[PDB]
């Protein structure tokens, strides 16, 4: 695709497709320049344009690629905070690669790994750049992602509950409490653990947990 | 009442009668832990007490729980031993 | 996907006189591709060749009439007449002629009949032409090892290890001796002097590298055969990088690393050779001072060269023969003595030229 | 400024992974945006011809193209002046004194006998393959009793043309000994007796090292039952060269037990972790026996909703009991939409498509929709499967299908059998591969005014009806409450493309009164894989079906259940279902509908003198034969050479009437069509098709040697 | 420039660090929920 041309005009076309959204041709010409004038300063400005469109294009592999390449290219750069947030964004994006939830679907139960990666990125942000232009967005992504992992683990426990491994269950509920007694999944799960213990006559813990959700009967 | 098809309850963290005799009173936390492998059941919020569970039924014929649970004082010291078989 | 760089064919065909094919005694293959010395030798109108499985013959040097044959393939065991893969040269010493299996089983052969004097296991297949050392045959096994055997029975005089290799550049170091100074090529570009008596390193030396992470010429079928004219030695490098040194020294007299050579001989002042380029260079004794090269059958896979009637011979892999005017310096005669072609030593003793085609058992030419 | 390295253009490799040489280029400090080092032309040429020397060539020079370009950008071509790779000519096994050398190649990976009578890879060389052969030979003695055996050395030569490799082995042939006895030693932890029995050697028998290792790691697994991750156990032989025997030290030592805490899976985004975590018969929160992890793995494999079952245990750092399991799952996703079309004249070319999502959302719910068509007999199919209806694993599969052909060719009467029906399958996994099923099959059919055909009318009287013989008028609607069953034992490898295992599809179908057509029958499918190449790339492909009709009350196979073959998988090369009894019509005249002497199938428009007709309709019994050998296409894919053979027939074909007309009660009428079980991959998906040689064509069969899709 | 995606953020419950009867605490603190411009959604525009 790449027509070689004056580099100023290369960045010109890049910005054209940028304001428009033709992420394909934009990324083509940007990569063209960083094949033509790659180690130049505004060529990492070109690289920022690249990561920008790569997400705007919903092209996540090269997104991770160029973002990490930018990090290894600079520990702290003008746009590096936006880069950090965009990394968190593309990770959480991988976690929502599919969007079936509106076909009457749930995603609270698939792979909880990119969610851990995004949770980490937003942690490193909320305490590593915790004054950015992206504070509360990341913050609410944080809280939601967290109750999301929560409901995930809760569903897992429910599974086992239907299986029988009441010990596995109890441990899941525990590890959830020790990762959270806040996220709705907590109050959701609690009876899981309780009937579990009941499947084990460890009724002591059962009524203890009963009082637990009792004081938290909401 | 017309299903011979049932599984066997493949859950453990069980006990050996060896494991039974393996521990006596006031034996310290780390000591007993190594002497019996780490546990997996212990109150989220109560004392240091510990549980240890055996679990099975081979399908339609009796369910064999066998848990010993294990009380523990402040300073990681055993305080009481508490077994329980099926039912 | 086989674009191997083929070479010029027989150029400017010329025969100043008649390459009279004395005869063509084709006793029976033989070798195959199977690069190996196995070169046939003679004694007193009686010449000797061998198969690649145990068959050995002794012939007339007037017509190639068979004086007698023998087989050797072991008549029992893991194969009824097991292919013994004779690969040593043809070493003649009185009543005893010698042969080298590819099973480390030398066979001293009673010349008079073909009686197997003694078969002796050695440190490996006997790729190099066994050399006689006056009671001692000079077996240079595959695995860098080197052992002499009593001509009478095969008493292992010693077991000099040597220049152990990594990737087997063809370790047919044809050992030689000078006044009782055992010399031999090596597998890692390292000639080594040896006590002829009982194999003690009289000195070592390094000339060239050797293929494998340090690669050298592997289209130069090196005369791993140190020639020793008067005590200034002349050793071919494992990639033909020339050298000359004091017999009991190894100290370099000079060296033309330019050389990367298949085989060689020397006369008086001119040395000769077959560089990997497959072109001799008429070379004076003093240094690699050149008289002339001739790149005519450049890069064609050749045999050793040899002299004849004061004329130099050289064999091709395609039964062509390329007598060269020794001083200038190109061909004088030519004949397709075979299609089968060959690689092994053209032998020219007693003014009688000898070849065993790589399968086409012995041919023998004259003029 | 010499920079920058900017161009990398591999050219002339033609045989390798160019990017391997690119990682080498970086390993030589060369790649785009790097310091343009004009010097390195010869340097990298050396490095990469050395790469050729690595890959077993040493016979491919290279030419690099420095291209002075402006300040930053540069051009570079890498001309790989290739030749012929290194070639192996022969092996030697020195010191061999107990077995034929060539026999002691007869197990070798590498070889020199690949001539135009024997095929074993090729005579290239890679020291790794060498070492494999080494250890192979090593075993080859150690099993026998040759303790002291070793490999003194080896080396490999170069014909002074860089063409010829030589192979050399230097051995010391062991001097066989008779192993005396075994000694357990160390941690058995109250598991002695068993272990001891896992090693009940013959008294003082020969040494057999691999048999030992078997005893060893079987003791390992033995313990794994009792839950020990890495039961570090050592087998040590103590040589008695004096008597020429050796004793055995079994250094036993176990680990610890209650291990598995939190089993991660991975990359299942397409697929509900619930179902995955069901496809692991190791219930968590308990100890570990890695065989349980495996049996799991295999279950995940058979599901097929995956691509790689890669397991990885993990001792969680902090306490030996903290041990937990990941599952790197790289399962592929398939929208299974394929429309195979049959061509072959004019009154019989359609075919059928699969429009199936293959477990929508990976919910653990495969759901079917299929459609087919023939001149008149047009059928669809639709389904929904609940692989996990209950906690145990019960599979529940809804089924639905529609014949909607009232024979609208003219208006009707042209085999009107618009015929739908539906059913469920309460599938059990009766045993860990055994599975009978059950269901209540039901189906509506309506026949009306069909062109008369001996089969149909024998049916009607088997029905006990008296339809006016030579008349395109008679009608018959029907339904049926059918009781179902059927059996299947799958222990295959991968549900989409397998390697080996048992596939059987017993489908027991019967009926019950309150229904219209009272009858019984049964079918069964036979198919399996098993490899010939033990690299699990060439595989034998079993396949055969067995057709059988019947009927209670003396009634007949309700001929909407007539089996078929011909066209796709059933047979090859033929046209769709064109195999078996091609029906025959009475010398019929009165059709109540005479076209312009169109519809010449035994109507008033001429058409007397019973038309021995070539309309494949098939009958109550069938079998097709299919045995095949994968060639992992050496040119998701597998390629065999289909040659298959099939036959159909009616039992109740009473030749009395059919006397002067080709008998269709003779099962021995097996056709044959030969070809090659072809399959490809282009950047669009799992491409596959067939093309056969319909030689053994019987009387009037109808072929279209091509086939498309899979 | 609005956030391509949800704002189910805004329906996530303000996580009630739970509240139990006495002597029944659980070490949550493994987490990282520090509590400190930038819009939420529409004007949450990622122009650098």
């Amino acid at each position: 695709e790449v027509p070689d041309n004056p580099p100023n005009e290369i960045y010109a076309t890049a910005q054209q497709k940028l304001q428009d959204g033709n992420w394909r041709q934009a990324i083509t010409q940007l990569e063209a320049l960083d094949n033509r004038y790659p180690f130049g300063p505004y060529s990492q400005q070109v690289q920022l344009d690249l990561i920008y469109a790569y997400y705007k294009n919903a092209d996540l592999p090269l997104a991770q690629a160029a973002i990490d390449r930018f990090i290894r290219l600079n520990p702290t750069h003008p746009n590096i905070d936006y880069v950090m947030y965009m990394r968190g964004l593309t990770n959480m994006a991988l976690d929502d690669s599919a969007l079936q939830g509106f076909f009457g679907v749930d995603r609270s139960d698939r792979d909880p790994q990119h969610a851990r990666a995004a949770f980490s990125d937003f942690s490193k942000l909320v305490r590593g750049y915790p004054n950015s232009q992206y504070t509360t967005d990341a913050t609410k992504r944080l809280v939601f992602l967290k109750d999301r992992l929560a409901k995930y683990e809760y569903s897992v426990a429910e599974y086992y509950t239907e299986r029988g491994a009441w010990v596995a269950v109890v441990n899941r509920v525990e590890g959830m409490l020790r990762d959270y007694p806040d996220t709705q999944a907590t109050r959701d799960a609690l009876p899981l653990m309780e009937n579990a213990y009941r499947q084990m006559q460890m009724n002591a813990q059962a009524e203890k947990v009963a009082k637990i959700i009792a004081a938290n009967s909401s | 009442e017309r299903v011979v098809y049932r599984p066997d309850i493949n859950q453990g963290n069980y006990l050996t009668a060896n494991d039974v005799s393996k521990i006596r009173v006031g034996m310290t936390q780390q000591q007993v832990a190594y002497a019996l492998g780490t546990p997996l059941m212990s109150d989220p919020f109560g004392t240091n007490t510990w549980f240890y569970v055996f679990r099975q039924q081979p399908g339609h014929e009796g369910v064999t729980q066998q848990t010993l649970t294990l009380t523990f004082n402040s300073s990681g010291v055993l305080t009481n031993i508490d077994n329980k078989p099926a039912l | 996907e086989e674009d191997v760089v083929k070479m010029s064919p027989l150029p400017t065909v010329e025969n100043q006189f008649t390459p009279t094919t004395a005869w063509s005694t084709s006793v029976g293959s033989g070798i195959g591709n199977f690069y190996s010395n196995l070169h046939p030798a003679l004694a007193d109108n009686v010449v000797y060749a061998a198969d690649r499985a145990g068959l050995v013959k002794a012939l007339n040097a007037d017509d190639g009439k068979e004086i007698w044959s023998v087989s050797l393939a072991e008549k029992d065991g893991w194969f009824s007449k097991e292919p013994a893969l004779l690969s040593g040269g043809v070493t003649v010493s009185g009543g005893h002629v010698y042969i080298g299996s590819e099973k480390a089983q030398v066979y001293a052969l009673n010349t008079s009949d073909g009686t197997v004097a003694w078969q002796t296991k050695v440190a490996g297949e006997a790729l190099s032409r066994p050399v006689v050392s006056d009671g001692l045959v000079l077996i240079h096994t595959s695995n860098g090892q080197l052992q002499a055997l009593n001509e009478a029975d095969g008493a292992v005089k010693w077991t000099v290890n040597l220049d152990m290799p990594s990737l087997s550049l063809r370790g047919e170091s044809a050992p030689t001796t000078a006044f009782g100074a055992a010399v031999v090529g090596g597998d890692n570009g390292r000639v080594s002097a040896v006590l002829m008596e009982q194999g003690q390193m009289i000195w070592q030396q390094r000339i060239s590298q050797a293929t494998g992470s340090t690669e050298i010429d592997r289209l130069s079928d090196v005369d791993t055969t140190p020639v020793v004219v008067n005590g200034v030695v002349f050793a071919l490098a494992y990639n033909g990088n020339l050298t000359a040194l004091d017999l009991r020294s190894g100290q370099i007299m000079w060296k033309r690393e330019l050389g990367s050579v298949n085989d060689f001989i020397v006369d008086g002042n001119r040395i000769y050779l077959v560089d990997q380029n497959d072109r001799v260079m008429a070379l004076t004794i003093d240094g690699g001072v050149t008289l002339w090269t001739q790149s005519d059958l450049l890069h064609r896979l050749l045999t050793s060269p040899v002299l004849y009637n004061g004329n130099l011979v050289v064999g091709d892999s395609e039964g062509y023969l390329h007598w060269i005017n020794v001083e200038d310096g190109r061909f004088v005669a030519q004949q397709k003595v075979d299609s089968s072609g060959f690689q092994t030593e053209p032998v020219a003793a007693d003014g009688k030229l000898l070849i065993q085609a790589k399968d086409g058992t012995v041919y023998s030419i004259t003029r | 400024e010499r920079p920058t390295i900017a161009s990398i253009t591999f050219s002339g490799n033609k045989s390798v992974k160019d990017d391997m040489l690119k990682q080498n280029l970086e390993a030589s400090g060369v790649r785009v945006g790097e310091s343009l080092d004009r010097t390195t032309i010869a340097d990298i040429e050396k490095g990469l011809e050395d790469f050729y020397y690595s890959v077993g060539k040493y016979s491919a020079s290279v030419k690099a193209v420095v291209t002075p370009l402006p300040r930053n950008r540069v051009d570079l071509k890498l001309v790989f002046q290739e030749g012929v790779s290194a070639e192996i000519q022969q092996i030697n096994i020195v010191g061999n004194h107990a077995f034929t050398t060539d026999e002691l190649i007869s197990h070798f990976q590498l070889r020199d006998e690949v001539p135009w009578w024997n095929v074993v890879g090729d005579r290239k060389y890679q020291k790794q393959k060498l070492a494999g052969d080494l250890e192979t030979l090593r075993s080859y003695y150690l099993d026998r009793g040759y303790a002291r055996f070793n490999i003194d050395s080896t080396q490999v030569s170069l014909t002074p043309d860089k063409k010829g490799i030589y192979v050399t082995v230097n051995i010391t042939e062991g001097d066989q000994y008779k192993l005396s006895g075994v000694e357990v030693s160390g941690n058995l932890a109250g598991h002695s007796a068993e272990i001891e029995q896992l090693t009940k050697i013959e008294p003082g028998e020969l040494y057999n090292g691999t048999k030992v290792t078997k005893m060893e790691d079987d003791i390992k697994k033995l313990l794994g039952r009792y839950g020990y991750a890495y039961p570090r156990v050592q087998s040590m032989p103590e040589i008695n060269d004096a008597d020429k025997t050796v004793k055995l030290r079994v250094n036993v030592d176990a680990g610890n037990r209650f291990y598995v805490r939190k089993i991660r899976f991975e990359g299942n985004d397409t697929s509900k972790d619930a179902v995955l975590r069901r496809e692991m018969r190791q219930m968590e929160g308990a100890w570990l026996g890695s065989d349980l992890v495996d049996q799991g793995k295999e279950r995940l494999n058979r599901l097929g909703f995956f691509e790689t079952v890669d397991t990885d245990t993990q001792r969680v750092p902090g306490s030996p009991d903290q041990v937990d399991v990941v599952y790197k799952v790289k399962e592929r996703n398939t929208g299974s939409f394929n429309f195979g079309i049959g061509y072959g004249t004019e009154s019989g070319v359609s075919f059928q498509a699969g429009v199936q999502q293959d477990n929508w959302l990976g919910t653990g719910y495969a759901v079917g929709i299929n459609g087919t068509k023939n001149d008149y007999q047009t059928y669809a199919e639709l389904s929904v499967t609940n692989p996990y209806f209950t906690v145990d694993g019960v599979s529940l599969g809804g089924r639905l299908f529609y014949n909607d052909f009232q024979a609208d060719d003219a208006d009707l009467s042209d085999y009107t059998n618009k015929s739908y029906g539906t059913d469920v399958t309460l599938g059990f996994p009766i045993n860990e591969y055994n599975s009978l099923r059950a269901g209540l099959g039901y189906v509506h059919n309506s026949l009306s005014n069909m062109q008369p055909q001996v089969a149909m009318w024998r049916y009607l009287y088997s029905m006990g009806e008296h339809p006016s013989t030579s008349d395109q008028d008679n009608s018959f609607k029907t339904d049926d409450f059918t009781f179902n069953y059927g059996w299947t034992y799958n222990k295959l490898d991968r549900g989409y493309f397998p390697t080996d295992g048992s596939r059987v599809n017993l489908t027991g179908k019967v009926t019950i009164p309150g229904s219209d057509n009272e009858y019984y029958k049964v079918t069964l499918d036979t198919a399996t894989y098993v490899p010939i190449d033990d690299d699990h790339k060439w595989v034998v492909l079993g396949r055969t079906r067995w057709g059988y009709g019947d009927g209670l009350g003396g009634k007949e196979m309700p001929f909407y259940e007539n089996f078929y073959a011909g066209g796709s998988s059933t047979v090859r090369g033929f046209q769709s279902n064109t195999i078996g009894p091609k029906a025959v019509y009475f010398p019929h005249q009165a059709s109540n509908y005479d076209p312009d002497y169109d519809y010449e199938c035994a109507t008033q428009d001429g058409a007397k003198d019973l038309c021995k007709s070539d309309d494949a309709v098939g009958g109550n019994a069938m079998a097709v034969a299919s045995l095949e050998f994968i060639t992992p296409t050496p040119f998701s894919v597998r390629t065999s050479f289909f040659w298959d053979m099939g036959t159909v027939w009616d039992t109740n074909w009473d030749s009395s009437q059919y006397s002067g007309y080709p008998d269709y009660s003779d099962p021995s009428n097996i056709r044959m069509s030969a070809g090659i079980a072809l399959q490809w991959m282009s950047p669009l998906g799992p491409l596959v098709f067939s093309y056969a040689q319909p030689f053994k064509k019987y009387d009037g069969d109808k072929a279209e040697q091509f086939q498309f899709n899979i | 420039r609005q956030v391509s995606g949800d704002e189910a953020y805004l329906e996530a419950a303000p996580l009630a660090e739970l509240h139990a009867p006495a002597g029944m605490i659980l070490p949550v603190t493994s987490g990282d929920y520090a509590i400190p411009s930038g819009a939420v959604g529409k004007a949450l525009d990622i122009r650098p």
